[PDB]
């Protein structure tokens, strides 16, 4: 397994809310709240702001909340998804088909970015195929999840391995610790 | 004194603990996202430094691989996944606090639950990610349970080949035979000893959660990793001698030829920060690897067999050990043997009989004031002197300190 | 220029006291003071036990006690010379002071 | 040969020495004095370089703390300060050079 | 300053390894009799003094 590059989810449009378009939620979108620049996902929050406070601040230095200039609303700010990209492959002496693992993302967001907007992922022509399985380590594309147990061949994530089955294909499963046994005390 | 000796008349069973870190957090860094972000000019300027980042990526990848290798080496010692019989009777020994609990979905022993609920903790930065470990918590708990089941129902036989069954009291007698105490001591004190053992185990619980500084070693790793990550994140808001800490203001506040130097200063500062972080991580990884090697050795020697090294598997004469899983580490429960209730005695090196010196086979000559007896070293149990338990091998006019008495044939 | 040296927590006399305690314990008790309470035993008897621990019977010591001790004494004397004559023996501790 | 053996008929007592480093020097450094000295302009320029010096001080303090733990682990092996008897007769053995 | 600190850290790690070895030797060769070959001297071990 090798790590090659990184992927980013591009913004769709821009939002201006001077107290001048509408506002969009649950989308990686640019925004500008009276000089407050930056882009990200805006979702409603439950942080009871002070009557004279409008900004937000995380533990160290980054904004994580903002108040709507028009109506009294509290909503969060989240950076758009990013992460590394890994390629799973056997030797070229064996086959030429591969598998891709998007690290630390939910499969639904990747699927929407790929097959709905067709322009958000950084590597578009690079991105092909449709076989989706979701793991705790990220979204795995190009491998069929069997429900058997084998000795680990190519480690992937939290107890998930992959191998070249046998027609010939690439499978993903849960590794087997060992043979079951019980001595009769 | 040079004709006096002390011999214990009672013993004690004591249980201690030991905590060792095993692994640490795995992280990966993206240079362009961290240093530049979404600026083309910054990337073009950074391209002039060559290959300062492939080295960092390789070092971080090596650390990440070594972290998984450490846990694989420490815990994956056996291949068969042994199981314990449904009927939990072992001649009075109660293993409830260490065997897995069926009721809990986590399938963990109560002590493991205490450790997990005690340690606790301390997501997306600017180009900084954390990778999950290869082995989950349930798999580690399964390995620990398999080791416990192997060491309860088989003794040390499963560490050198096929597992061979044996009743538990006979295994304990074998283990007493390994420290210089005869078998009959256990069989005549089987009911008492077990009780002592049970009591010790209970105290262990009250000695873990009540004291807050017991599990400090495992908390230090998490605290240090979080501190390093927070420092690296917070370093991004420093001017480093330039006019601003934001690339956008520098770009859209001055002509490009002047902005080149301002961007270059920030590039140099952030490169220095990354290098410092990577070097510190490398040193800490080396230390953690040394600790993991020590933990693996202790697992191999104290758990899979009986050790004769002094103070290696606990204070006192070693008997056995039990492993428990902890976040980023392991915990050992050493069971030892301690003498008590000594007593004055008078001893002689040899016994003269018909002009012949007599030496004991396995024991020490001891006198209570009137009669002479031969007894084993580590437990007071006098015996009548006989030619069965002595060898002559000498004469009466050589040894210094000989005492002449009678030896019935 | 702001570069200070801190003193160690334990002075040399305390370390000497620890060493003296260890020596007294290993002379007057043997290995019994490291696993519990200390128990008395005459020195020739524990020497016989230590010979028995390497596959040699007891009577070898008791019939050579005068000779063996002599040898031991002589060896100790030579320790006073080899360290004193050769000055490169303590090169391990000097480097720490030097570097 | 397949029917020949050799067995010693006498022995020898030998004493060797071994030297091991344990600890080293504990130091501490002040950034402002070393880098700048007593000029306010240099300090005002230095405070723009982030928190390098906090990390340096923390590392030095960690080393200094570890240096004492090394000695405590090595030497504090016992709980009682055992004392040797006034009369030093141990069957002919002479410990005057080490007591 | 950074170079000095890094070199000091490396030397501290080496000294810690040496101290651990010394502690093990104190535990095994002084408080008991060892059977490990060539660990507490060349020959069959009898005793040691610090
Ligand atoms: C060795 O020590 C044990 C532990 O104290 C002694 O066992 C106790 O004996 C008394 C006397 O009958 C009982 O009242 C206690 O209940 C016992 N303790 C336990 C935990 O059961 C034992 O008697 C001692 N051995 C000798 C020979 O005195
Ligand atoms: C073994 O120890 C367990 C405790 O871990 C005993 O189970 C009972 O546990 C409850 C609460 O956990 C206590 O209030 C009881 O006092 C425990 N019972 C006894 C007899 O002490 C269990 O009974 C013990 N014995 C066996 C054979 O499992
Ligand atoms: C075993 O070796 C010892 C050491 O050499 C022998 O003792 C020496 O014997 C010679 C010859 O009689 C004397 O000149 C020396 O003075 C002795 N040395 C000491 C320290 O007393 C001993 O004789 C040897 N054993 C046998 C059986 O020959
Ligand atoms: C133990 O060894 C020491 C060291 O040799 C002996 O002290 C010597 O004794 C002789 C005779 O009295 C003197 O001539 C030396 O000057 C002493 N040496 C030193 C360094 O003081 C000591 O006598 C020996 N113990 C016994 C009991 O004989
Ligand atoms: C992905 O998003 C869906 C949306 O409902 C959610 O149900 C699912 O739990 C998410 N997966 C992860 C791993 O968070
Ligand atoms: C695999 O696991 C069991 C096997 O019988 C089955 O219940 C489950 O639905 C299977 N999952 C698949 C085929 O995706
Ligand atoms: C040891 O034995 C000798 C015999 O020569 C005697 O003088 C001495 O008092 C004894 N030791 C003690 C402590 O009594
Ligand atoms: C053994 O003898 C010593 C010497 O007087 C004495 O102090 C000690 O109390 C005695 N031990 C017992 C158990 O009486
Ligand atoms: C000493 O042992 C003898 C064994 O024959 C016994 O008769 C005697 O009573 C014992 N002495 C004491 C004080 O118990
Ligand atoms: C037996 O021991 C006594 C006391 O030491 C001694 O007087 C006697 O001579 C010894 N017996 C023989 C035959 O030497
Ligand atoms: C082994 O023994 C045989 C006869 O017992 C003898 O001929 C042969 O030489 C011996 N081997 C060696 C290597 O001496």
């Amino acid at each position: 397994i090798y790590q090659t590059s990184n992927f980013r989810v591009q913004p769709t449009e821009s939002i201006v809310r001077f107290p001048s378009t509408n506002l969009v939620k649950n989308k990686c979108v640019n925004f500008n709240f009276n000089g407050l620049t930056g882009t990200g996902v805006l979702t409603k929050s439950n942080k009871k702001f002070l009557p004279f406070q409008q900004f937000g601040r995380d533990i160290v230095d980054t904004t994580d909340a903002v108040r709507d200039p028009q109506t009294l609303e509290i909503l969060d700010i989240t950076p758009c998804s990013f992460g590394g990209v890994s390629v799973i492959t056997p030797g070229t002496n064996t086959s030429n088909q591969v598998a891709v693992l998007y690290q630390g993302v939910n499969c639904t967001e990747v699927s929407v970015a790929i097959h709905a907007d067709q322009l958000t992922p950084t590597w578009r022509v690079y991105s092909t195929g449709s076989n989706v399985f979701q793991t705790r380590a990220g979204c795995l594309i190009g491998a069929e999840y069997v429900n058997n147990s084998y000795e680990c061949d190519i480690p992937i994530g939290a107890g998930i391995c992959a191998s070249y089955q046998t027609s010939q294909s690439i499978i993903a499963y849960t590794m087997s610790l060992g043979a079951e046994n019980s001595v009769a005390y | 004194s040079n004709n006096s000796i002390a011999i214990p008349t009672n013993f004690t069973i004591s249980v201690t603990t030991e905590i060792l870190p095993v692994s640490m957090t795995k992280t990966s860094v993206d240079c362009t996202m961290y240093i530049c972000g979404d600026s083309t000019e910054c990337s073009n300027l950074l391209l002039q430094y060559g290959s300062f980042c492939t080295q960092l990526k390789r070092a971080l990848t090596g650390i990440a691989v070594e972290q998984d290798k450490n846990t694989q080496e420490v815990f994956a010692q056996v291949k068969q996944i042994y199981k314990t019989p449904p009927i939990k009777y072992f001649g009075g020994f109660n293993f409830s606090q260490i065997l897995p609990d069926p009721s809990k979905p986590s399938k963990r022993s109560p002590i493991e639950d205490l450790l997990f609920n005690k340690v606790t903790l301390a997501q997306k930065f600017n180009g900084l990610t954390v990778l999950p470990p290869l082995l989950t918590d349930e798999m580690i708990a399964q390995y620990t349970s398999a080791l416990l089941a192997g060491t309860i129902t088989s003794g040390w036989t499963f560490g050198a080949g096929p597992a061979l069954q044996i009743p538990f009291p006979m295994q304990m007698a074998y283990r007493f035979n390994g420290i210089g105490v005869t078998q009959n001591v256990l069989y005549e004190n089987q009911k008492l000893i077990a009780n002592q053992f049970n009591s010790a185990i209970g105290k262990i619980q009250d000695s873990l959660f009540s004291t807050p500084s017991a599990l400090g070693k495992l908390q230090d790793v998490v605290n240090h990793n979080a501190q390093a990550l927070n420092t690296l994140v917070k370093q991004l808001s420093s001017k480093f001698g330039a006019i601003s800490s934001v690339l956008n203001d520098i770009l859209s506040r001055l002509d490009p030829p002047e902005a080149e130097v301002q961007i270059d200063r920030l590039i140099t500062g952030r490169l220095q920060s990354l290098q410092t972080y990577v070097t510190q991580q490398l040193i800490r990884a080396a230390e953690i690897r040394a600790s993991a090697n020590l933990a693996a050795t202790k697992m191999s020697e104290c758990v899979l067999g009986q050790s004769k090294r002094v103070d290696f598997c606990g204070k006192g004469y070693h008997l056995m050990s039990f492993p428990q899983s902890a976040p980023h580490g392991v915990v050992f429960l050493h069971v030892t043997y301690v003498p008590a209730q000594e007593k004055n005695f008078t001893t002689a090196p040899a016994i003269c009989h018909d002009g012949k010196a007599h030496f004991p086979r396995e024991g020490v000559f001891v006198s209570n004031g009137t009669h002479w007896f031969v007894t084993q070293r580590n437990f007071y149990e006098p015996q009548i002197i006989t030619t069965d338990n002595t060898f002559v091998s000498g004469n009466c006019d050589v040894v210094i300190g000989i005492v002449n008495n009678t030896v019935y044939d």
